[PDB]
């Protein structure tokens, strides 16, 4: 300032499409025109754009002393009047909430359309029922809920959340999401209510008719995870599952086919069963073709077709709306036995011969779409090493969504970082259950942590101290997830980093979900280390 | 983003001089008494999907 | 022959907006 | 006269010095498409075409017109409804939708019959919005009413002060506070010719 | 000094231009010597005409039955853009409009310039000679 106001008397008297710095003005080094004292206008005047509250919050808050000194006594009563019919005015505005803190009865189409929106699922078709919220704001049967209760699902994944209702409504299906992301429960138990809720004189047949449910899978590997699900769902409702894959001996799916309501298959075992007559397609009203990408890719469609056409076409939709028409096949669900077929097809592309095979099976279907470096957005922040915790203040103060984790390198930042943010006034748990549980009961917020078990996804995941390696990085930043939600890893650099600036270059430019020409041009991301 | 936007402005405002004195101007009225041309009333979105595939 | 002749008129036409000052 | 809409729409469907010589104005057609694009709050517009006879090119021949204050406090309305909605709920649409194998779409089968969805309006309280509540949200607001709009060409306007005074309550989140020209003291047109004249930068001033 | 296409013992046939993505190099001075040329220590000299950069290039039924169906579709004293008006005017005839259009179009396309300011009789003497 001093040196420089002299500076100032000697100096006197003797593509880029950014902005740089060194173009900007009004740096100058003078108390009067740094803090050039604005004005707040008798506080009456508003600048216009910034949120008014905000501005009423960031006053001088001087001359509401002037108006309460200088008001009559009756005035004073007056102000207080016109501020609560100001009030109740905001009471009727409000009167767009948030979903989390709102009921059932009240939640406007609105509201389940963002409900929609933010958890990245869209359908297409006539009339979409709404989603669920919760277990406990769920409509499923009792029995059902408790199965599901000990099966372990806490929190359901979206493709459940929109193919549950949907699978209630008797509707087809085709399901848009990979494979790990919770398809196979979120077709099962539409299947598992509409057999568990028969009445018991449409349960009773002296003969075996073949299965309730076709579930056909490409490759043996998936056949066995939902063969393997399927019972686990099963055996507390007692329903038998049969599979009809390869690699097992004859003998064995042999006597599990004379025993005769779900069987999950194999496309050319399942055709060597049904063109050699060992197992029938009578009372079979539900179909299932997850990944039927996969099955074009292997070339298994004059196969699946030949399997189509062992089908009786008794139980066929027609070709109408009203195979969209909720009403009607709410009631045809609710009809039990002799309602129409319901086929749910699950893929990943969308090729013409996938087309083909819908127009060849399905009557106006619903398409539900859903949707570690590749995969999470990452974003970096190059600075010195003291400038960290205040970065990572402001962050916080943007707010979060908990539970997120902060990892450092060496233990003792660990607890130094997690004693300042339960300063701030944050629930900060340091790092064996019992941390987990309360994160994930809502409890703590924040899980400081070195690159040392098991936890749930993250929306967020901040490398205060950036990893040493670039597998240890990947590893951290997977903890948003293996899948849903991309989440976020945002990772503070500093000089003492340079050794993984190219590494870390590369993780990030091999990221579609990701945006750093700070990185990708710093002199020291050029070589590998 | 203030100053270089305050600097566009203050260019535009120092190079103004006033338009030169001329016929008025009219191509539309011109365009409209040729047989070639017709007039008709379509909405916005059929007439910008036609101008782009005549371009095309 | 005709058409050419007629978007030549009109050529002429909107040249004639600042023909007597710019020839 | 004006023609129907069918006939354009078959010209166009359907399919050379007379079809050489009017390709020479696509730029002209080009900003005269972009110069009048619909308003959010806008769900259809209907604007007059001029067109060749063989379909070589379609122009749209108007200019877009509006009243200043009320157009200020239309987009005062959106201003405020936008805000509303970030604070309430987001996605971005994926662009280019339309891949580069597949034609622009056909307006005869799928945009001809379908409704469009709800556009951007504000609630507008019948109380205090009252003088404004019948023309706030139209194409070409109060057109033809012969006590505020002169005419069909929309040139001239005179309002009453019971509506001005709607319209500034309206747009009161797009204007600033100020009341006087004590205000922009060395931050005005001639402090920067000055500056430029002398070649020095005000604090917060251009360079 | 420019050298010639004899003095380079050695130059072979182009086999083929690409193989998984990577373009080959033809083996053979002929291409050089299109863009530029050599003098006798074996240095280079780019030609340098390319006055307009092109800056994307750098970086890679019969007439009769026409007018008998146009007097089938016409009223006397009407005009055929008067007709398209009136037929126009949903309209009240979709079809019988979208044949006079199509008969109009198919009359344009012959060369036939100016057919909507065209009367009914002036079609009947057209026909008739």
């Amino acid at each position: 300032d001093k040196s420089k106001e002299l500076h100032a008397i000697k100096e006197r008297y003797l593509f880029v499409f950014e902005w740089d710095a060194s173009e900007d003005t009004s740096i100058d080094y003078n108390p009067l025109y740094k803090e050039r004292h604005q004005v707040q206008l008798l506080g009456r005047g508003f600048i216009a754009g910034i949120d008014l509250k905000q501005q009423k919050r960031e006053q001088s808050r001087f001359y509401g002393d002037l108006m309460e000194k200088r008001r009559t006594l009756e005035e004073k009563e007056q102000e207080e009047a016109r501020l609560r019919k100001l009030r109740k005015k905001e009471a009727k505005q409000r009167w767009d909430r948030h979903w989390s803190q709102k009921k059932l009865d009240e939640m406007t189409d609105r509201d389940w359309r963002i409900f929609r929106e933010d958890y990245s699922i869209t359908t297409k078709g006539g009339k979409i029922p709404n989603p669920i919220r919760s277990w406990k704001d769920s409509s499923l049967p009792p029995h059902i809920l408790e199965v599901i209760d000990k099966c372990g699902y806490k929190e359901p994944t979206p493709i459940q959340r929109q193919a549950i209702p949907i699978g209630l409504q008797n509707r087809d299906i085709i399901g848009v999401a990979e494979t790990g992301s919770g398809k196979t429960a979120a077709f099962l138990i539409p299947l598992l209510v509409w057999i568990t809720t028969l009445p018991k004189i449409d349960r009773i047949e002296e003969s075996d008719q073949g299965p309730y449910a076709i579930i056909l899978a490409p490759t043996r590997e998936l056949a066995q995870q939902i063969e393997e699900e399927t019972i686990k769902f099963g055996k507390p409702l007692g329903i038998r599952t049969v599979a009809v894959i390869g690699g097992i001996s004859r003998e064995d799916q042999g006597f599990r086919l004379r025993m005769g309501e779900i069987v999950i298959a194999t496309p050319g075992r399942l055709i060597d069963v049904l063109e050699n007559r060992y197992l029938v397609l009578s009372r079979c009203t539900y179909v299932v073709l997850d990944e039927a990408d996969r099955m074009i890719d292997m070339g298994f469609e004059p196969d699946v077709q030949k399997i189509l056409e062992h089908m009786p076409v008794s139980n066929q939709k027609p070709d109408t709306d009203e195979a969209e028409d909720p009403e009607k096949m709410l009631a045809n669900f609710e009809s039990g036995k002799h309602k129409y077929r319901q086929t749910v097809m699950f893929t990943a592309t969308m090729p013409p011969a996938v087309e083909r095979l819908a127009r060849s099976y399905l009557r106006r279907p619903a398409v539900v779409y859903i949707g570690p470096h590749e995969r999470v957005e990452q974003k970096v922040f190059l600075m010195s090493e003291s400038e960290k915790r205040k970065k990572l203040l402001a962050i916080l103060e943007q707010g979060f969504d908990p539970p997120i984790i902060i990892f450092v390198n060496q233990k003792k930042g660990c607890d130094v970082l997690a004693k300042s943010l339960e300063k701030m006034g944050y629930n900060a748990c340091t790092l064996r259950e019992f941390a987990l549980s309360n994160l994930k009961a809502g409890a703590k917020d924040i899980l400081v942590a070195t690159d040392v078990i098991d936890i749930q996804d993250v929306s967020m995941v901040v490398n205060y101290d950036m990893a040493k390696n670039i597998e240890d990085y990947i590893h951290r930043i997977g903890r948003t997830g293996r899948a849903g939600k991309s989440g976020v890893a945002i990772t503070f650099l500093t000089k003492e980093d340079s050794a993984v600036f190219y590494e870390l270059k590369q993780a990030i430019l091999e990221s579609p979900v990701s945006s750093p020409p700070e990185l990708a041009n710093h002199p020291d991301a050029q070589h590998k280390p | 983003s203030y100053q270089k936007l305050l600097k566009y402005y203050v260019l535009n405002a120092l190079k103004h001089r006033p338009p030169k004195a001329q016929k008025k101007r009219y191509l539309f009225r011109s365009f409209k008494a040729t047989k070639f041309f017709q007039s008709t009333k379509l909405d916005w979105v059929e007439v910008g999907l036609q101008v782009c595939r005549q371009g095309y | 022959e005709e058409a050419d002749a007629i978007y030549a008129a009109l050529d002429k036409r909107m040249d004639e907006r600042r023909k007597e000052r710019r020839e | 006269e004006d023609m129907p809409p069918e006939h354009v729409r078959k010209i166009i469907r359907d399919h050379k010095r007379v079809y050489l010589g009017a390709l020479k104005y696509m730029p002209h057609a080009v900003l005269k498409l972009l110069e009048n694009m619909p308003m959010p709050w806008e769900q259809i517009r209907d604007v007059p075409v001029l067109y060749h006879i063989t379909g070589a090119i379609s122009f749209v021949n108007e200019i877009p017109w509006v009243i200043e204050p009320v157009y200020i406090s239309q987009w005062g309305s959106m201003w405020i409804m936008m805000r509303r909605e970030k604070r309430d709920r987001f996605k971005r649409m994926r662009f280019p939708p339309f891949d580069d194998e597949e034609p622009p779409l056909d307006y005869a089968d799928n945009i001809l019959d379908v409704e469009p969805l709800e556009a951007i309006q504000l609630e507008l309280d019948p109380e205090e919005d009252a003088p404004v509540l019948d023309w706030f949200y139209d194409h070409q607001p109060l057109r033809d009413s012969r006590k505020y709009v002169n005419g069909s060409t929309y040139q001239r306007w005179q309002f009453t002060l019971p509506m001005m005074s709607t319209l500034y309550r309206l747009a009161n989140q797009l204007l600033t506070d100020l009341v006087d020209d004590n205000y922009f003291y060395l931050f005005d047109l001639k402090a920067f010719f000055t500056s430029k004249a002398l070649n020095m930068a005000i604090p917060g001033g251009p360079k | 000094d420019i050298l010639a296409s004899e003095d380079v013992e050695g130059q072979e046939a182009a086999t083929l231009p690409s193989e998984g993505g990577v373009r080959i190099t033809p083996f053979n001075l002929q291409e050089e010597m299109e863009e530029g040329h050599f003098d006798a220590d074996g240095n280079y000299f780019l030609n340098r005409d390319a006055q307009i950069r092109d800056s994307w290039l750098d970086n890679i039924m019969s007439a009769q039955a026409l007018l008998e169906g146009l007097l089938e579709l016409l009223l006397p004293r009407e005009t055929v853009a008067g007709a398209l008006r009136r037929l126009g005017a949903q309209p009240s005839s979709p079809q019988r409009l979208d044949r006079l259009s199509g008969l109009a179009d198919q009359m344009v396309a012959r060369g036939n310039l100016g057919v909507y300011q065209e009367t009914r009789e002036r079609l009947a003497m057209r026909l008739k000679g």
